[PDB]
């Protein structure tokens, strides 16, 4: 069949994908290094800095959440199970690290037909670890637009318009609101995702970003892990 | 996972530019520094320059401002132009990546990088005003064929053709005044040589 | 720009050596200092940055200690795969710049060469004067050839191998370059070395 020595061509990838309106996405479900940027300046401005948010107090509560998750602050979804006829490409969940979840029956047997099957799904139901699987996850709409689920992400509190859920680390703004606590995807920080193979494709603002070594706990365990800073 | 696929060059004359490719596998270039270093013959190593990820350059003085480095966002490509070439410049050249600095998430601070983890293989860039020229070859106790005035480098020698097999030594080429390479190769009969560019054998 | 330095040039070691070798710097560059290995015909490898840190993949034999304008690699025991040339790199300031390099090279006994001297083809004299002289297996590298018709300079080029395997011995071709070769008759190479107590010279007539 199609090869371009690997990554995303694995009879456990949900390949979906309807670009009837030619807008070139399956080139980078192809292709690692092809992204579409265009469009990024505007929605980078909705996307606010952690100062700007209000401050956080007392205790923390999980919440529930919109359209883009281009922003660090997004508030993502719970995740669940999705029907593999709603994925294109590979689905990307992060442990904090970047691990890949394949075309499942509904009861979690590993299933190899690309998601053709209606009974294949993608199990994507999380727990935060340790005692649990990954902090969130991330794939691509079918019709090429890309979706997170995660959390539950954290409310830390504050009053305004200007208050903030938390699904990163924010202990700037609330010394409770720690990856470990409040993790819902693949933001480290506000300044810094992890980085896997499709990270171009699903998050294409954060192309000029640059890669650094950085090192994490979760649970008082270590994991040194690539990540995207700017 | 990432490697640095490098692409060779033609002879160079003098004043003339030289472009030169090296196509990132493994990876994308997003998110790294890419840099150019160049080793000449038998000296050793000069940093050209680098790109940093959002496309800023720096260049060293040394290549009086006749350098650019770039990187193709559309095909995965690294590339190095180097204008008014002269033959001080036949080097091998090599693409590296910088090691990805370490980061601190508390403090948002990091090293700039300078030191380069994966590197290409390198390749040759000769260049000699000179025009393709083949070999000119000349020949008690208890023999050798000296090959001259070639334009291209690579060249090969083989005495009796492949009974050379062991307890035999070949020796580097030399250039010389003339523009042109002159090499020895030595007997411890009649050789054959593989000048491949000249047709010449 | 900060100019970097190195010593030795050319060490000579065997397996088992814990070999010390030291860079310096025109001017402090903190710790801003890596090192390298590159093995004849092959890209450069990154054995430590930070001056301490190691990289990974490479072995704890390799370490690095140094700051401001000397720095210093290690290896606690040389293994066969660690023959090579050893470059340092300061990252501190732009342009980025290199050590020339130290050679490690493997350690034998000494020996001299079996020195040959080649006449030129009446066919090169007819279409050139040139005049070779070949130094054979000898250890070590570090031998010098001279010209004499009866001195010689910006007349002669030279040529070394790389150390042989079998042998752990390198071997050296030497040229020299028709009305200026029919004036002189007696034409010599001298040859000394370490292994040679006594200078050799080889010479002909025409
Ligand atoms: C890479 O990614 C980019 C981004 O994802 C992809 O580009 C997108 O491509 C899609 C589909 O291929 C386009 O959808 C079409 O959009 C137009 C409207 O375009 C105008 O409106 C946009 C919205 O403007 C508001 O919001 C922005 C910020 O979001 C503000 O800045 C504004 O002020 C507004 O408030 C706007 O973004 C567009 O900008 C355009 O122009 C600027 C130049 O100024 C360029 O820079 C932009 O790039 C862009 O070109 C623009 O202002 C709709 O009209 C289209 O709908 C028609 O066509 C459909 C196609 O089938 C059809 O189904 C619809 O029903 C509809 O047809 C009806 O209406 C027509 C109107 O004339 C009638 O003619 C017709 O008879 C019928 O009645 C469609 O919705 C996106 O606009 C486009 N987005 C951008 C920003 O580019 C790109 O495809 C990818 N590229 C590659 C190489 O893959
Ligand atoms: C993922 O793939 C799926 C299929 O594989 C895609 O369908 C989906 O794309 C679609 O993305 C759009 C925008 O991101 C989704 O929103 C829709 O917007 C339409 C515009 O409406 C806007 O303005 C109107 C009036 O100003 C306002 O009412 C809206 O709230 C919005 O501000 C809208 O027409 C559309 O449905 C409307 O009408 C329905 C009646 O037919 C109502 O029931 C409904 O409540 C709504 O008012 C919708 O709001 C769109 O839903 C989404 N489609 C699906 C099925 O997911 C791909 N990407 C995304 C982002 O998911
Ligand atoms: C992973 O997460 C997903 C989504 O959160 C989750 O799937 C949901 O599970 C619930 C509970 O099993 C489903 O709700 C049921 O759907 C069936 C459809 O046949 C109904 O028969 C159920 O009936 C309820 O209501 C009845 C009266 O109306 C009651 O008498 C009865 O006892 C039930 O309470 C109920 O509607 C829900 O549909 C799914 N949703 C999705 C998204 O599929 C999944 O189970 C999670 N997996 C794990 C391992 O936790
Ligand atoms: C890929 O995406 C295109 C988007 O244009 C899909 O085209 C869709 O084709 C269906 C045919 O069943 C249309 O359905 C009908 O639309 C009318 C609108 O008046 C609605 O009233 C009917 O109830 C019915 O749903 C659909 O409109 C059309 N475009 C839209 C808006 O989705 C195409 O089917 C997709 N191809 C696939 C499945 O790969
Ligand atoms: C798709 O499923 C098939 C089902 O067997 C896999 O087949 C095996 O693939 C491995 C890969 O190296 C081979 O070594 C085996 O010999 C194959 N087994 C046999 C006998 O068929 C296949 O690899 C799966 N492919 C992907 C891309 O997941
Ligand atoms: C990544 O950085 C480059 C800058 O080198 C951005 O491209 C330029 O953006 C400026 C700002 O509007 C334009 O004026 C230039 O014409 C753009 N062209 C180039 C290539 O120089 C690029 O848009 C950035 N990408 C993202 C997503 O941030
Ligand atoms: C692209 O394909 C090539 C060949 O199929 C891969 O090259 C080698 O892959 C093996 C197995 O992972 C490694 O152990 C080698 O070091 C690779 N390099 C060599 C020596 O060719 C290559 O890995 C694939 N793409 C990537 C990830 O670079
Ligand atoms: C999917 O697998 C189930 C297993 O029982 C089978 O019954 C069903 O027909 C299959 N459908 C397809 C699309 O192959
Ligand atoms: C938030 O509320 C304040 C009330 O003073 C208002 O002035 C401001 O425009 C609102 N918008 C922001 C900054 O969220």
């Amino acid at each position: 069949l199609i090869n371009t020595n690997g990554s995303w061509h694995i009879n456990r990838t949900a390949l979906n994908c309807n670009d009837s309106l030619h807008t070139g996405f399956l080139a980078a479900l192809f292709y690692t290094h092809k992204f579409n940027a265009s469009g990024c300046p505007e929605r980078m401005a909705h996307c606010r800095p952690i100062d700007e948010f209000a401050q956080g107090w007392g205790p923390i509560t999980y919440a529930e959440g919109d359209q883009r998750p281009y922003c660090w602050h997004y508030a993502p979804r719970q995740c669940g199970t999705i029907p593999a006829s709603q994925v294109c490409g590979p689905v990307y969940c992060f442990t904090p690290s970047p691990v890949v979840v394949g075309t499942t029956d509904r009861f979690g047997a590993p299933t190899y037909t690309w998601g053709e099957n209606e009974t294949d799904v993608l199990i994507l139901n999380n727990t935060r670890p340790p005692q649990g699987n990954w902090f969130g996850c991330t794939w691509m709409n079918s019709t090429g637009f890309t979706k997170t689920c995660g959390g539950p992400p954290c409310n830390i509190g504050g009053v305004g318009n200007n208050t903030l859920t938390c699904p990163t680390d924010c202990f700037r703004k609330h010394p409770e609101a720690t990856y470990t606590k409040c993790g819902s995807g693949p933001w480290l920080t506000p300044r810094c995702l992890v980085d896997y193979p499709y990270r171009l494709w699903h998050y294409p603002c954060t192309v000029n970003f640059t890669i650094f070594k950085v090192r994490m706990y979760v649970g008082g365990v270590e994991h040194r892990l690539n990540a995207a800073c700017n | 996972q990432v490697q640095l696929q490098q692409w060779g060059a033609g002879l160079l004359k003098p004043s003339e530019s030289l472009s030169l490719t090296c196509v990132v596998y493994g990876g994308s270039f997003s998110g790294y520094y890419w840099s150019w270093i160049r080793q000449p013959p038998g000296k050793g190593l000069e940093w050209i320059g680098e790109i940093n990820p959002t496309g800023s350059t720096n260049y060293n003085p040394s290549l009086n401002s006749r350098v650019t480095i770039s990187v193709d966002r559309s095909k995965n490509h690294l590339s190095l132009k180097l204008s008014s070439v002269t033959a001080a410049d036949t080097a091998v050249y090599f693409c590296a990546r910088f090691l990805p600095p370490d980061y601190d998430l508390l403090t948002d601070y990091f090293d700039p990088p300078g030191a380069f983890d994966i590197w290409g293989q390198g390749t040759m860039v000769t260049v000699s005003s000179a025009s393709t020229k083949g070999p000119s070859v000349f020949p008690s106790g208890g023999l050798g064929c000296l090959v001259k005035d070639y334009f291209p480098e690579p060249v090969t020698v083989s005495w009796n053709s492949g009974a050379l097999t062991s307890g035999v030594h070949t020796f580097p080429a030399v250039l010389q005044s003339s523009g042109l390479y002159s090499l020895s190769s030595v007997v411890t009969y009649i050789c054959n040589v593989n000048h491949k560019p000249s047709n010449t054998k | 720009d900060i100019h970097m330095t190195q010593s030795p040039f050319s060490l000579s070691a065997s397996v088992g050596d814990r070999v010390t070798i030291t860079c310096r710097a025109s001017q402090s560059i903190s710790g801003w200092l890596a090192w390298y290995q590159q093995k004849v015909g092959n890209a450069p490898k990154l054995l430590i940055y930070k001056a301490s840190s190691l990289e990974s993949g490479v072995p704890s034999r390799f370490s690095g200690s140094g700051s401001g304008t000397e720095f210093t690699l290690s290896i606690s025991s040389l293994q066969p795969d660690d023959f090579a040339t050893y470059y340092c790199q300061q990252y501190n300031s732009y342009p980025f710049t290199f050590g020339p390099g130290t050679k490690v090279d493997m350690k034998r006994t000494v020996a001299a060469p079996s020195v040959f001297i080649f006449p030129p083809s009446d066919e090169q004299l007819k279409s050139t004067a040139s005049v070779v002289c070949l130094l054979n297996n000898f250890y070590p590298r570090e031998a010098k050839v001279q010209w004499k018709v009866d001195l010689q300079s910006g007349n002669s080029q030279e040529s070394v191998t790389e150390q042989d395997s079998k042998d752990s011995t390198y071997s050296l071709s030497s040229t020299l370059t028709k009305a200026d070769y029919e004036k002189h008759k007696v034409y010599a190479c001298e040859v000394t070395h370490q292994g040679l107590s006594s200078p050799v010279t080889k010479s002909f007539n025409r």
